[PDB]
């Protein structure tokens, strides 16, 4: 996920000044175990700072099993690296060994292919030099368009007297048992006992809490879940006399 | 700012400039509920105090990733506004991050350094032999040369392109309460807030121990995430919960602040 | 008993220990407590007791002491614990609903609400945590002191 | 088909690549489908990227942009 | 020992607050009581007994009278 | 100490970008200035980038025009190219009306007085014989970066095309710190920052545009 | 109790590190400890029986759901 | 040239010498700019005086501490740099401290020549043993910001002359940090919290009066280029 867009100018730029696109954390990489991006992010500085490799009188090691004519490319040169039939470990040892005066008459990548990078925020270069290089990014369909949905409150449904589900319909947030659990676990039986009844079921209850935020008032004690009269009422179809008893004295409808 | 109820319901519908300087008004230390389902322990929820920001993504904080078991590649979390005063209350006493630091199954700190604060840290403490600025101590030819009379002094001298971050250093130390066999042998009757003391460490773990409590001994020693785990444990087992809370919110912006000069890549 | 208690205990924790995790015995020790808490009669009782019945502990040796049965320690399966629970409407939550309802229903059988999950089901303040007594009803007044400074 | 709403959500866009005064071979790119740039599937972009730890905005696999992508439209 | 200047929502501190009563479950219904009297104010019907602020939340502001020890409570 | 005031000497190696030496500094002070200065460009300052187009043809970004290559989309981001330069403090609207066959460059643009595009060489369209691009853009000048404001919260008409507006005249802007006199007998620090520009303002116009700038920033 | 009987630590003690360590010095290789699998409550369990809890850092609350 | 919304400056006071300023609320990468540029002029630009080099009559090679002192010469030399001197001469300053007999050695003890005055008399510089009496002559000079002992040739070819790491800057320690605020409907404003820990001499608002006043003069020969237009406060 995006985590921050950084204003153009705070951002860890080359020494010409170009300031990097993304940045991707190390440690993603040894415990996830794809190095495949950076080989893919290596060769890509390759592609984009062009190459007049001055071969040799007799040819370097790292080109002696070297493809069909790779051995010079202009600049943005787009390269082919079949997924078996591909660039090898220590050709892009051979292929970062490689002037591309960008503009100015330096080298930006050194031989291991790391840069020493200036931090944009801090304005202090990195006091060692970090893998840059270019990567090909895939824009995901996972959007915040589809993902990002908010309720106060909204339009409920007939049949279940609790908030929907989806953006489409303006829902709300589908709160599961295992956070009962874990509201039972903290011990929180009024967070869990407001959210089981006023901000689901209760009926008089959304109003009156509505009604009683938007005065500014006391929260009313939530009494009477449509879970438990839905429960009562079926349990009564299925012909089970159910009466709650108090610690002493008579019973009582709930209303 | 609105005149009637309905108008005020329209300039929320509407988003107008005037409702923003409010928000933070009625946000004003009022918790919120973050969970993410699955819910497979209790610190798999936690209350926070939302901040307002930009975009489109809610701002976790680095540390209850380790209990919510949340990596930041596609996962969402719920986020729960609290009404009552009993919930917003138990929001606020039970459920809050800075209180819930150790583990319901062992009690060990799971809020703690993780991932990146750990290479951070490990890179700011780890002492490396043959740096720049090193401390030699001369034999009667030269002054010693990498003594330091103040924290301050070191810093200035790490700022110029002198003195590394990791070095054996003789810095003179007042603010930091000393190792138990230093105060034992240097002191031995009052502690050290004003008393001074020399070290021999690294400015890094010096800048490490300057995060942790006033009154807490000195480490003198590479944060391997054990070690780490082992030092927030003996500090919550010490310690105030809000102290350890802080501290290891000063451990994560440390932390990260020197996972970018870790050199790590 | 308390030899399997300690056995289970090692076993679970054991296989954590294995695979790097730490738990507190406590909370296993809180699951094996729930294990073996209930016993099974061969035959005994002589008055609203069958043969080959699991019986909690306390209920059981209150009529079994007679001031005025014969029961053995039993293990039972976690699911065991559950179907064989005190309460109804939870037990019927579970698992086998009109099997375990119609035997309430008939028994005219009063749950308490002692348990969590059965206070969940029904939207009321749970028991557990700050909803016992001793906090759902704190009077809390302004100190002597502090109402006529104010 | 200009702008055609496809299946998933996203757009269809089509434009052309080829010139007027030029020859085409037989079973050769002339049209730029919604992800071919000169007849090559182009899903997203090429970007110069820094791998390193960046002051907790990457920290558990996040990604850190450069304004000047939103800027530019890239 | 060192508090380090705690700001906002952790203040005032939960460990000066546990104190004050049993066990914190106490200590939430305890607040939230003396939150939902602060509540009634505005409409025990007793004032803020602590300097109340700009904007402060009741629930802050109990804290606070907790944190003071303006406040007793009965265990039920 | 050395109680040298501070001197820059304004140079150029190209006229789109120029270098500038800022000396003597004081040891370990230059990579503070140069970020502070490279920063202060590339963020304030003040940009001449269109702000609203509107074709005839089309009425919004997701059509086309009859007789044009490349659509009013791929035109839009192609006209983002554009450095027109505007000493103009409100919004001035510019016409193209390029009729018949041929390649649409940003010299074909008529600006009123005080407004200049600096790479006429770029490719917006290309037209056919069937075809005429009739466009009038209208530039406002702002500074560093605004999203692509909304014409149905303000009421303007439907013709309008809001394209991403990006006040930025300033290209590229990097800097390194020579070392320059030993350690001894007082080393100071020499900064050369090496600055490039859209065309639009020259570097050193840019760098005192920053100048003056920040120091209103800087409170004593 | 140790050989002697030199009494080190007595009833309701959290058995923190020290403690720990204290009964180490004292030379036991054993100790009893109160537990849940040993407690005498009508409903549920009692408290000071569970033991200290890891959530809080103190004596398990009178309200907890253990 | 362009408007914003006029920067505030409050000085927050932590301790005596060490404050914190706030600077709000700044556009989005006002923070960093000036903050790391108010640091780093903070921590070199302003003018200061430090001894460089000192001498304590003993030790021609003798390693091993002064006979007749408490003190190692180390914890000397540390405690010495520790001492905060304002000299108005631009030229190496030499200055003698000569005490003896059982007791303290305090900052009052030395003797400064005209120009040079220590701000804190009261400071601990050294503790002296029971029949014994140290002399040690100290160069105070002018610089800026930290500069290592270096034996260049002035205490090479000397038999002696301890050679000290001398602390110019009036401001000890500065550090800062930025925070997002809401100022309208846009967020991501940056607020710089700025923590400045100086000496005794100098006052914070003071020290970052003359590095302001050092900025301005520095960007003012930028400004003073073309003035085209710039965004005004
Ligand atoms: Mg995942
Ligand atoms: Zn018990």
């Amino acid at each position: 996920v995006i985590g921050k867009i950084l204003p153009v100018e705070d951002m860890p730029f080359l020494p010409d000044g170009t300031p990097v696109d993304i940045i991707l954390n190390t440690h993603g990489v040894p415990r996830r175990m794809n190095i495949g991006q950076i080989l893919e992010t290596h060769l890509g500085w390759v592609a984009k700072a062009g190459w007049n490799i001055d071969v040799a009188a007799g040819v370097p090691d790292w080109a002696s099993k070297l493809p069909e004519e790779l051995y010079s490319a202009p600049a943005d040169s787009t390269v082919a690296t079949p997924v078996f039939d591909g660039a090898q470990e220590g050709e892009l040892a051979g292929l970062l060994g490689s002037t591309l005066p960008n503009r100015d008459g330096e080298v930006m990548v050194d031989a291991d292919g790391k840069s020493t990078l200036f931090d944009g925020r801090s304005g202090e270069p990195f006091p060692y030099p970090v893998t840059v290089g270019y990567m090909y990014i895939l824009k995901l369909h996972h959007l915040v368009d589809d993902k990002i949905h908010a309720r106060s409150t909204g339009p409920y449904s007939m049949i279940t007297q609790q908030p929907l589900g989806g953006k489409a319909q303006f829902g709300g947030q589908r709160f599961g048992e295992m956070e009962c659990w874990a509201m039972q676990a903290y011990g929180a039986a009024y967070t869990l006992q407001e959210l089981l009844t006023i901000k689901s079921d209760d009926t008089v209850g959304r109003v009156k809490v509505y009604e009683a935020i938007v005065k500014g008032e006391n929260i009313p004690e939530p009494g009477i879940p449509e879970s438990f009269k839905v429960l009562l009422k079926e349990l009564q179809s299925l012909c089970l006399n159910v009466e709650v008893l108090s610690s002493d004295g008579a019973a009582i409808e709930m209303r | 700012h609105a005149q009637n109820i309905k108008s005020a319901k329209r300039m929320v519908e509407r988003q107008r400039p005037q409702v923003w300087d409010v928000l933070e008004e009625v946000i004003a230390e009022h918790p919120v509920l973050l969970n993410r389902a699955p819910t497979l322990h209790r610190l798999g929820i936690q209350a926070f105090e939302p901040q307002l920001v930009e975009g489109k993504a809610i701002q976790l904080h680095p540390l209850v990733c380790e209990a919510f078991n949340a990596d930041f590649d596609g996962d969402q979390m719920a986020v729960h506004l609290p009404l009552s005063a009993e919930a917003q209350a138990e929001a606020r006493i039970l459920m809050l991050s800075s209180n819930n630091i150790l583990s319901p199954a062992s009690g060990k700190p799971l809020a703690m350094p993780r991932l990146d604060m750990v290479t951070g840290l490990y890179y700011l403490t780890t002492l490396v032999e043959g740096a720049t600025g090193e401390y030699q101590a001369a034999t009667k030819d030269a002054p010693e040369q990498g003594v330091y009379s103040s924290p301050a002094e070191a810093i200035m001298a790490m700022d110029r392109g002198a003195l590394s971050v990791r070095a054996k250093i003789k810095v003179r130390l007042t603010e930091l309460r000393p190792p138990t066999d230093l105060e034992a042998q240097l002191f031995e009757n009052g502690w050290k807030p004003g008393d001074a003391w020399t070290a021999e460490t690294t400015l890094g773990r010096v800048m490490f121990n300057e995060l942790l409590p006033k009154s807490y001994p000195f480490v003198n020693e590479q944060m391997h995430k054990k070690v780490q785990a082992r030092i927030i444990n003996d500090l919550a087992e010490r310690f105030p919960m809000i102290v350890v809370a802080q501290t290891v919110d000063k451990l994560k912006d440390a932390g990260f602040y020197w996972a970018t000069r870790s050199g790590v890549t | 008993p308390r030899e399997v208690q300690i056995h289970l205990v090692k076993e679970v924790q054991e296989v954590y220990r294995a695979q790097g995790v730490s738990i507190h015995d406590k909370h296993i020790e809180v699951i094996v407590r729930q294990m073996l808490r209930r016993v099974t009669i061969i035959d005994s009782g002589s008055t609203e007791f069958l043969p080959g019945s699991l019986t909690e502990r306390a209920e059981f040796e209150a009529e079994n002491r007679r001031v005025v049965a014969a029961g053995r320690p039993v293990l039972m399966g976690i699911t065991k614990a559950s179907l064989a629970t005190d309460s109804w409407l939870s037990a019927a939550s579970f698992q086998e609903t009109t099997r375990v309802l119609t035997d309430a229903a008939i028994n005219c059988r009063s749950d308490k609400l002692n348990g969590l999950k059965e206070n969940v089901i029904i939207g009321k303040l749970i028991p557990a945590g700050t909803g016992i007594s001793r906090y759902r009803n704190i009077q809390v007044q302004p100190t002597e002191e502090a109402r006529a400074a104010a | 088909r200009k702008f055609a709403r496809s299946n998933h959500g996203t757009c269809a866009n089509q434009r052309p690549i080829v010139d007027a005064g030029q020859r085409v071979e037989a079973g050769q790119v002339i049209a730029d489908g919604p992800c071919t740039q000169n007849g090559e599937m182009a899903l997203g972009k090429n970007l110069l990227v820094a791998i390193m730890p960046w002051e907790g905005h990457n920290y558990e696999d996040a990604i850190i942009l450069s304004n000047r992508l939103v800027e530019e439209d890239v | 020992s060192a508090y380090d200047t705690p700001l906002g929502i952790t203040n005032p501190p939960i460990d000066e607050l546990l104190s004050r009563a049993s066990s914190k479950y106490a200590l939430v219904i305890y607040a939230a009581k003396r939150a939902r009297q602060i509540n009634d104010y505005y409409n025990e019907y007793v004032g803020p007994l602590v300097e109340p602020g700009l904007q402060e939340k009741p629930l802050s502001i109990a804290l606070r009278e907790i944190h003071g020890d303006l406040l007793e409570h009965t265990e039920g | 100490l050395i109680s040298q005031r501070p001197t820059l000497s304004e140079e150029t190696v190209a006229e789109n970008r120029s270098r500038f030496v800022i000396e003597p500094l004081e040891p370990g002070f230059g990579y503070t200035l140069g970020n502070s200065l490279r920063r202060t460009l590339l963020s304030s300052i003040p940009g001449a980038a269109v702000t609203s187009i509107r074709i005839d043809g089309v009425l919004h970004e997701f059509t086309t025009v009859p007789g044009v290559k490349e659509d009013v989309t791929d035109i839009i981001l192609n006209l983002k190219g554009l450095v027109v330069s505007s000493d103009d403090d409100e919004p001035v609207t510019m016409y193209l009306r390029k009729q018949g066959p041929g390649v649409v460059t940003a010299g074909d643009i008529v600006p009123p007085a005080g407004v200049t595009v600096h790479n006429p060489d770029m490719h917006i369209a290309t037209l056919n014989d069937k075809g005429k691009l009739e466009v009038e853009l209208v530039v406002e000048r702002g500074r560093g970066y605004v999203p692509a404001v909304q014409n149905k919260a303000s009421g303007a008409e439907i013709g309008r095309i809001p394209v991403d507006s990006i006040y930025s005249p300033v290209l590229k802007v990097t800097y390194k710190v020579e070392a320059t006199r030993v350690e001894q007998r007082t080393d100071f620090d020499k900064l050369i920052i090496d600055v490039e520009t859209k065309n639009s303002i020259s570097p050193r116009d840019a760098l005192a545009s920053a100048g003056g700038t920040l120091v209103e920033l800087f409170g004593l | 109790v140790d050989a002697n009987g030199n009494v080190i630590i007595e009833r309701g003690h959290d058995l923190g590190d020290p403690a720990i360590d204290a009964l180490l010095a004292a030379g036991i290789t054993t100790v009893k400890v109160r537990s849940v699998l040993t407690c005498t409550s009508a409903t549920g369990v009692c408290a000071m029986c569970y033991g200290r809890s890891m959530a809080t850092g103190k004596l398990v609350d009178i309200g907890e759901a253990v």
